[PDB]
């Protein structure tokens, strides 16, 4: 006999042993990343005689 | 072929995956290894 999940099955001869495991493990990495850069240059002359 | 006093008395199954507590240990790897010990045994007394 063998049981996994309510489920009758049956172990071939080659077979050692097939067990279900849990074994989780999940990562998640999020990047966020922004720049601003901003110029400005005004320039005016007057001359009059 | 005549199965007498009525073979495991109609209990079904066992605990779920005690295949997996048959399995080995290893301590420095913390990955588990193989069955080694039968639990899938029962000796004939059935032990509802």
């Amino acid at each position: 006999p063998h049981y996994i999940l309510n489920t009758r099955f049956r172990k071939p001869y080659n077979v050692e042993s097939y067990t279900p495991q849990t074994q989780g493990k999940y990562e998640f990495i999020l990047k966020e990343y922004e720049s601003y850069s901003d110029f400005e240059r005004n320039v005016t002359e007057k001359m009059a005689s | 072929e005549d199965s007498e006093r009525r073979p495991s008395c109609d209990i079904d199954k066992p605990p779920p995956n005690i295949e997996l507590t048959g399995n080995g240990y290893n301590e420095l790897t913390g990955q588990f290894r193989n069955r080694v010990i039968n639990t899938k045994s029962f000796g004939g007394q059935c032990r509802k």
